[PDB]
């Protein structure tokens, strides 16, 4: 539930977000950070290493493909679980991740947006997008529910 | 935690310096505004931006963490008194200490983009984790 | 989701509740097992021992009111959503309970259900209470969703 | 964990008795029952009802946790390699610790129901609750 003022903020920050590195950023420091995540890309190759992890090519992928998902939510933002029904389903009845996951992605890709935009990212805009990353989170564990 | 994990966290909370107190009250307002249940917990509190309340409690959150990291191998006694306050007294539902850990977090990523590898943001999760186990051991 | 089984032995097993001391013995034992919850009954007078808490008349009275929201909940499987809109307003709005207590609650009041029938607390069984109490914690957190 | 929590841990895991192999089967069952997500991790295991696998890892997991109770004030020391194996080759996931810390209090309450009072409860539940963060203490 954004306000108006809220949602402007949320897509004007967005707007300046490199669609290319961000999600793979987030990805990459999901893995290093709660290293049990990483059970579920063991065809991605070598995790062992941060360093390994953030120079992936195939992680660097998969995270553009979920900046893109997450793009798709923010485009409707009155829509989340219409949105993320098909993501619901490939997570819950084929991968078995637990939505506590979800949930610290979202917490990850938060820092990485404090980390990119520094005193751009206030508090009301952090709290905006808290909001938005609740709801995908919610919207992405329909299934379990 | 590891000795890299102490090497990092050391390094970034010298980093943070003399700006801990301020980094420490922008946590607890951005608490306060991603997660307006955490406000229950201060009622006798003016919560308002810019508050001088809010910056003294954010001083001493700030010196007790610049504490834990000095004591980073003597933390459960180091923290003693603390968490005896907060799970006996205060009777603080533990999943606050992780809202406040992430707020704590993208405050030192906001503040020190340089400083925040995927490897030191690592090492601090980590020491924000223990620093809540430590404070939420006394129930 | 509760298969006709499911639901038959569900209703077979809460048919033998006794609805005057189980309710109050799953909310003692929260308050025992989790006492930072202990915090939203200062009004209930002497909760320092287990002894205290599991003796309080208040703690009695009110685990018998929150024992027959869940026979309500149970009487109504298929609209958990709506049977407890009121007291998911209550406890949100109104008390600022974290969600994960609804769990906790609903998985002590497991344990109590397993100790009172034994062996008659069968693996299936406990999953079927299990599926039902997630359910009702899901209805009663719905207004942070 | 307290004197007392020790006490009562040591005595409702000595009525357990030599009925903890079957116990600890009957409590991976419930897990497997009541979350299949958690089935994911066995996936070379048969799980069926009355599975030998299951009988047998029951009994593992029961021997570690009779381990546990003999060893509360050396627990990490104890449970070292089991640590190392469940956070580095396995990468459980720490919820589905809570999920078979909650089936064996519930395997436990229907076995014991004498021994199940409100204090034996909550040192069973503080005695998991420990064993489950040494064997995700590699994190
Ligand atoms: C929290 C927000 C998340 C979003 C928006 C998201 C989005 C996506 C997208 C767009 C795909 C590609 C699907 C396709 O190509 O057909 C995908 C697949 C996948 N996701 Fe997520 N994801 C999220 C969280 C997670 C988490 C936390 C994990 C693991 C811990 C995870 C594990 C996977 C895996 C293993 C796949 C590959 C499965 C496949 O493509 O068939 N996801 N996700
Ligand atoms: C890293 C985590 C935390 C640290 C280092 C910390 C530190 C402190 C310190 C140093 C004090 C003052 C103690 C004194 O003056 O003797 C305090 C008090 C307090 N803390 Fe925390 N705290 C943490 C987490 C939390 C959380 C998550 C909450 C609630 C959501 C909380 C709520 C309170 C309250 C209500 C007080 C009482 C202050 C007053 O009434 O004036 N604390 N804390
Ligand atoms: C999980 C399932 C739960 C159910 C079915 C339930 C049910 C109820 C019911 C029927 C009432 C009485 C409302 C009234 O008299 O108007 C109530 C009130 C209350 N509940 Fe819950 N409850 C649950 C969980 C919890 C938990 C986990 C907590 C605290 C940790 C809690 C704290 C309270 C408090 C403080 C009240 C008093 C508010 C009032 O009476 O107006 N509840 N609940
Ligand atoms: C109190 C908690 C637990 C205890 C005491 C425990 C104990 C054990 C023991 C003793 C072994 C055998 C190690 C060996 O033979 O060297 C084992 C293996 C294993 N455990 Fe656990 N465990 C616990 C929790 C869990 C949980 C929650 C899961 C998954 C949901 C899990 C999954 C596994 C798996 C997959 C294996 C490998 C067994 C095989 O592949 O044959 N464990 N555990």
């Amino acid at each position: 539930h954004l306000t108006p003022e809220e949602k402007s903020a949320v897509t004007a920050l967005w707007g300046k977000v490199n669609v290319d590195e961000v999600g793979g950023e987030a990805l990459g420091r999901l893995l290093v950070v709660y290293p049990w995540t990483q059970r579920f890309f063991e065809s991605f190759g070598d995790l062992s290493t941060p360093d390994a992890v953030m120079g992936n090519p195939k992680v660097k992928a998969h995270g553009k493909k979920v900046l893109g998902a997450f793009s798709d939510g923010l485009a409707h933002l009155d829509n989340l679980k219409g949105t993320f029904a098909t993501l619901s389903e490939l997570h819950c009845d084929k991968l078995h991740v637990d939505p506590e996951n979800f949930r610290l992605l979202g917490n990850v890709l938060v820092c990485v947006l404090a980390h990119h935009f520094g005193k751009e990212f206030t508090p009301p805009v952090q709290a905006a997008y808290q909001k938005v990353v609740a709801g995908v989170a919610n919207a992405l564990a329909h299934k379990y529910h | 935690l590891s000795p890299a994990d102490k090497t990092n966290v050391k390094a970034a909370w010298g980093k943070v310096g003399a700006h801990a107190g301020e980094y420490g009250a922008e946590a607890l307002e951005r608490m306060f505004l991603s997660f307006p249940t955490t406000k229950t917990y201060f009622p006798h509190f003016d919560l308002s931006h810019g508050s001088a309340q809010v910056k003294g409690h954010g001083k001493k959150v700030a010196d007790a963490l610049t504490n834990a990291v000095a004591h980073v191998d003597d933390m459960p006694n180091a923290l003693s008194a603390l968490s005896d306050l907060h799970a006996h007294k205060l009777r603080v539902d533990p999943v606050n200490f992780k809202l406040l850990s992430h707020c704590l977090l993208v405050t030192l990523a906001a503040h020190l983009p340089a400083e925040f590898t995927p490897a030191v943001h690592a090492s601090l999760d980590k020491f924000l984790a223990s620093v809540s186990t430590v404070l939420t051991s006394k129930y």
